[PDB]
């Protein structure tokens, strides 16, 4: 059931 | 000086992917900060230590990720510079990929607070055991999906390829209903482009509960642009992208060194079958029935006391401190040990614990010096 | 059909580093193979089943380590054949730069046996968190270092390199005492080559024991020439190559997407000092004295009941057996379960889980369809 | 003191 937990972000 | 931050992981299966350092550092925090992603886990954790916070709260709809974990790295520091041992707990391995574990460490390390990560079972290390892959052969690139296309980051199709956050390529922000990933199709544009339109592309999604299987279906490149498929990629998913082709050895290398392996890559494109029992594995196989411990093999020779005391050093962060803290003092105190345990203790090195425990041949020893 | 094979790590520190699954699988197996360096794990190990067999006394003097992995993959093999359930056992991830594991799950997967890896933590996951970096800032290149010779494998200047077994460079055999590296000036004309002489190499030893610091000892590629310095390196020895340069964005993919982050890479040369509080970072971490959780945000709402059967599935291979070939039956029969709870168990689909253990906002719920 | 436990081999 859409799990979204991104802990990391690129430049930008 | 007073304070410390170590962080931890959990592993990515529930609960059972957390090592046995990881849960005994959350039983001895002072303040445990958590960003988990299934609630077993959670509830776990809250059965191991009273004083636990939720980072996953500072996250939140159309709010950039970076404000998310500069909150989540202050929040830790903070409880840190109050004097406090604080454990930080990231699901997988608390430093791949995540910012805000490197960030609460590096402030912690600059203002002289003792500051630590502890390794974990990442994706990359269960997308391995799962498709039965090895980084060594035939080498490993890992890039997040976004950098690869900003930084134009080179491939090898000769070597395996792990792309992380491929369910949100361009996205900095958070939304508690995912996301469209419409920039995804520029992805699949990289990979066509660098791989070709028929070239394999595995969807990696490892199991997170204990009695559920992964998903490891294999696309082509071009198969991703159908909506039906690009949809079922999210914010767990990660992407395996297997060689292209095997690559010829060096003839100038093989010289200066003096000069398939079972099994065959099963995700590769028109892989040959390659055989096991070959005879060289028959001959190795007939010399078991005769087979002996060499001379050098050194067999286990231990006793409970130093068992139970090797253990407790791993496992009881308290008992660690003490020994680290002063070797011959600790072993002195240690019951039940041979004059031999308690010397291999005083000195701490391997060498002197593998004597102590192990029953050494007389050749090893002899090396010395 | 009765035998299945079930291969575990223990991680790279001793006992520690050891998974709550691998330490379950152990207990549960009828046979157990393992292969672990440092004798404390050893005696744990011995401690959790009867029936253990070392795969190390199959390594010698002379004796082509292909011989050796070919032996201890069938020793498996055989007990799984007898209808037997065998857990092999394997220091770090058992996956990672090991032969003789995938060897022995492909036999006897092509056979028609449950076969299963568990992953773990590798010396690579040690690396990351001991060193302070992320394989996603820049990417991560990983290869063994005679592989990388000899199929001459592209280097990438802008992303991370780990070489593991650089301290066997050539070598297809073994010996108890070591060896010289003899072909080591192969592999440090080949770093030359393509990073130069003034460049930074990291040479990573992760402790072994609870006690032990790592060694994370900077050399340039021209100190590796050294006899002193050459002699450090051995067996357990991987190198971490940093990059030479931040690689420029990409101006074409910046426009398709519609578009240093702190902390910096430390072991990077000429690497210019990463502010941690910007004013993003500021006016983030001001955020936090109103911070409220966010209406989608999910509080744990759970009960010990719950908590322990999920507990249960993760830790107890026989809870899980049950449960897996009946939800409906186990959920039944698991005491002081809530309706919500025994149902989401009978579905045995995360979002059910989460709806159980997790007080779901009126929003997410709706989402539905 | 030596410790040597390589379970992998390439090509040669
Ligand atoms: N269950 C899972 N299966 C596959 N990949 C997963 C995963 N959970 C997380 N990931 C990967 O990790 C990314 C988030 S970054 C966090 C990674 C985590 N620290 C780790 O150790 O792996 C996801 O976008 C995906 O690429
Ligand atoms: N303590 C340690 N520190 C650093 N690298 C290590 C290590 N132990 C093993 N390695 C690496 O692993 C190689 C053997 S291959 C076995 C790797 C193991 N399965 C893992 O999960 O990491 C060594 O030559 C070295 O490159």
């Amino acid at each position: 059931g859409f799990p979204w937990v991104i802990v990391v972000g690129v430049p930008g | 000086k007073a304070g410390s931050l170590t962080i931890v992981g959990t592993g990515i299966e529930s609960i059972g992917q957390m090592t046995l350092q990881a849960l005994s550092y959350i039983e001895a925090a002072a303040k445990v900060f958590y960003c988990v992603i299934d609630p077993a886990t959670e509830a776990f954790i809250l059965t191991k230590n009273k004083n636990c916070v939720d980072l996953y709260q500072y996250y939140d709809n159309g709010k950039s990720r970076l404000n998310t974990y500069t909150q989540m790295s202050e929040l830790m520091v903070r409880e840190v510079r109050k004097g406090l041992d604080v454990v930080g707990v990231f699901y997988g391995h608390p430093g791949v990929f995540v910012n805000p574990s490197h960030r609460a460490l590096a402030i912690a390390k600059s203002e002289g607070y003792r500051a630590r990560m502890l390794p974990g079972v990442s994706a990359e290390d269960c997308l391995f055991a799962d498709l039965c892959i090895d980084p060594s052969n035939p080498g490993c690139l890992t890039y997040e999906a976004s950098d690869f296309l900003i930084r134009d980051r080179p491939v090898s199709i000769h070597s395996h390829l792990v792309l992380f956050q491929v369910g949100c390529v361009g996205i900095a922000d958070f939304n508690f209903t995912g996301f469209d990933n419409n920039k995804f199709g520029v992805l699949v544009d990289r990979l066509e482009q660098e791989y070709g339109a028929e070239h394999p592309v595995v969807h990696y999604i490892a199991a997170m509960m204990p009695h559920q299987d992964p998903v490891t279906d294999k696309y082509t490149v071009a198969q991703l642009r159908e909506p039906e498929i690009a949809k079922r990629v999210g914010g767990v998913s990660t992407f395996y992208i297997p060689p292209k082709a095997r690559k010829a050895s060096n003839l100038d290398i093989i010289r200066r060194l003096e000069l398939r392996i079972y099994p065959a890559n099963q995700w590769e494109p028109d892989v040959p079958e390659v055989e096991p029992y070959r005879p060289s594995d028959q001959a190795a196989i007939a010399q078991l029935a005769d087979h002996a411990p060499p001379e050098q093999y050194q067999p286990l020779a231990t006793s409970k006391a130093m068992s139970d005391v090797m253990t407790k050093l791993a496992l009881d962060p308290k008992a660690l401190a003490d020994y680290k803290a002063d070797h011959r003092a600790f072993a002195q105190s240690v019951p039940d040990l041979t004059p031999q345990e308690r010397a291999a203790l005083e000195l701490g090195d391997s060498w002197a614990i593998r004597c102590a425990m192990k029953n050494m041949p007389s050749s090893l020893l002899d090396a010395a010096r």
